[PDB]
RNA sequence: GAGACCGAUAGCGCACAAGUAGAGUGAUCGAAAGAUGAAAAGCACUUUGAAAAGAGGGUUAAAUAGCACGUGAAAUUGUUGAAAGGGAAGCGCUUGUGACCAGACUUGCGCCCGGCGGAUCAUCCGGUGUUCUCACCGGUGCACUCCGCCGGGCUCAGGCCAGCAUCGGUUCUGGCGGGGGGAUAAAGGCCCAGGGAAUGUGGCUCCUCCGGGAGUGUUAUAGCCCUGGGUGUAAUACCCUCGCCGGGACCGAGGACCGCGCUCUGCAAGGAUGCUGGCGUAAUGGUCACCAGCGACCCGUCUUGAAACACGGACCAAGGAGUCAAGGUUUUGCGCGAGUGUUUGGGUGUAAAACCCGCACGCGUAAUGAAAGUGAACGUAGGUGAGAGCUUCGGCGCAUCAUCGAC
RNA sequence: GACUAAUCGAACCAUCUAGUAGCUGGUUACCGCCGAAGUUUCCCUCAGGAUAGCAGUGUCGACCUUCAGUUUUAUGAGGUAAAGCGAAUGAACUUUAAAUAUGUAAGAAGCCCUUGUUACUUAACUGAACGUGGGCAUUCGAAUGUAUCGACACUAGUGGGCCAUUUUUGGUAAGCAGAACUGGCGAUGCGGGAUGAACCGAA
RNA sequence: CCCACCCAUACCCCGCCCUCAGGGUAGAAACGAUGCCCUGAGGAGUAGGCGGCCGUGGAGGUCAGUGACGAAGCCUAGGGC
């Protein structure tokens, strides 16, 4: 009789998605990203970049 | 705006009869009950052909019954949403078990004298309600002088 | 003698001293016009006026029926009351003011006490009726049982307008915590190592108006630019994204339960409840008149493609224009059906009705040809392909269509 | 062409007679559901006709088969741009290949094979046509959409109108005049162009 | 070139009306079944076509209809649908 946005109301997106209660706990929405320190940009890129 | 280039088509088939006839819609009231409670597509047709007027029900003779009665059709019973009229050219009638809407008294008579059983739909309806082992029939609906001047 | 006719602008031109009055030389043309009241009881008498009449006062059921006469509409007019008006009014949406109004409400139902007034309380017995197990009537109640009434108390539900809290739906808007990406932002700060220059810092030299200029040269008593490295997976911008917390607006369709669910004693889960206040009446609401803001050309009609032109309209009442018959045609309803149609006529009658009867005849049941004339089965009334429905699941196959055959 | 009772290029009166008009004017309550159109093709034209197309009510048939103002694929038209000529040769050169829209075709209702006949055709049983039988359901042989079906019956208006973008054919001193498709209007309100048949937005 | 803002009968959400379409409803505790219940979409309109309703004079049947304790008619800044 009446269609409820799950968006704004939570009981309905429960009722169509049973993991969104698991989603919202175990936060995957905030994924870091893997760790390792992160090579740099190669010389040639940066030349070819900024190569008039 | 809503550009609606094809059309939605209202109905083009009767839904109720136009007749007045307070047993066609006692009739038609036991026949829609049968067609929603049941399976049968024979109920459907039943019910669809007394919606019909008269042109579309065209009369039934006993020889066009005789003719449909041959070829392993002997023991159906015969289904007719029309009148079923005497022939007169028939000078010797089958056994046969008839339902239809109405009959002429020469065409009664001739059953019965033959041996052969006459009712009506609601009796059909009774004994066949699913309507098993039937044999449905029309007349010759072209077979009419405006049809010929067409 | 009658009518599914007309009801005084109708029906004959004429419901009336109507073929009259009137008109035309004449032949001829030709209206308008009904209604006091049951009964004239059609106003005695007084008074003012020359009179017509007026005012009192009778008559009447009524003069709001006075021989202008039943009723007495509109156009149009007078008076009274209200209002508006700076070169049109009228009209639409929405308030406001004034005037005038319709509702709604006044309490209901149910429990617990107390006081009355009565036994058509339950059971059983007999009779009767029924739906054949349910009731009605007579006896039995002997008052902790039924039925009314009156006093209290309590719960619930009750009219109008509102406020708050907790929700649902839609939506606008503000803030906050995270995640990801790119040159793992680019910059930048602070260090490290090189290189360099001027809009050249300090120093030095030369002129001055002693204020400052000019030159030289690379950090000195300022600094800057370029490259590489470290801090560093730095921060921040931009883009994308996961959530959280506020502020506001409009709305509350449905009406036992059922369902999907969840954070599961219950819930924000298939649509609003809970608490409170004022008022209970013109307060809300409505109608009319007017002011105000915004909106708004005069209607048919004709023309062409359309406008414009043109034509009709001073106003009101009453008439005022796709009808009837015959014969076709398609479709709908009905009766009977290889037939169908009683009504020219006859019989009969409670007399233009209804009821009944039958010979002929019409149309249909056979066509084709100018005509003489001839005149529709090889076959389960054929074969093939579709085809609703039925089927014993092999098929049988309606209507109808296409094609090939037969007469 | 004067006058013949205000009447004269044929008086007045009554009747036939409610004479005819294709021309003018008018043609009477409400709501709801649909809903249009201007050379398509033929006829000697104007003082012309039919007719296609577009519409509404009924029905019926298995409302069954699917179909489509669209894209893609294959192949036409437009080879026209373009690249190269250290490929040949020289828009007319080509390995390759434009943009806009555009024709044809894209399945079991189809494709192929085989057998005969031919009154077609071929030098010819050779092609083709007509029949005959067989094989291919192992996927039914692009995308997207699909309340869009079909056949009758009866009824009605309009069927050589106006404006505009594009394409094309001609022109003028300058204006402009024919066609083709499409869109709009005549039939249509709303927001904006102060205003308004043709403008913009939006029905 | 950039930011914010204003409003159409257009678009989104909600209510109500109508039309169309698709479903449900009998060993009837059962219905103006010509009814009721559920779900979805849609809404301009001249010529033209169709359906349903309103009103007037008269006729048959019916309402044991209204009426001199006032029918019909007429007036009405009075109301209801």
């Amino acid at each position: 009789v009446q269609k409820k946005n799950p968006l704004r109301n939570k009981q309905i997106m429960l009722r169509l998605n049973p993991y969104a209660s698991t989603f919202a706990k175990e936060k995957l929405g905030e994924v870091k990203a893997e760790e390792g320190k992160p090579p740099k940009v190669p010389a040639s890129f940066k030349e070819l970049l900024h190569e008039a | 705006g809503i550009d609606l280039r094809w059309k939605h088509v209202r109905s083009s088939h009767r839904k109720a009869p136009k007749s007045d006839n307070v047993y066609l819609k006692l009739l038609v009231k036991l026949y829609r009950f049968l067609a929603r409670r049941t399976e049968a597509p024979f109920n459907k047709v039943v019910l669809r052909r007394l919606f019909m007027s008269r042109i579309n029900r065209p009369p039934v003779s006993l020889s066009r019954i005789a003719r449909n009665l041959k070829n392993g059709n002997e023991k159906k019973t015969v289904v007719v949403v029309a009148t079923v009229t005497d022939d007169n050219r028939l000078l010797q009638v089958p056994k046969m078990e008839v339902a239809a809407l109405r009959f002429t008294a020469k065409a009664r008579a001739r059953i019965e004298a033959a041996g052969g059983r006459t009712l009506t739909l609601d009796q059909l309806a009774l004994e066949k309600p699913t309507g098993a082992n039937t044999l449905l029939l029309r007349g010759p609906k072209n077979a009419r002088e405006a049809v010929k001047h067409f």
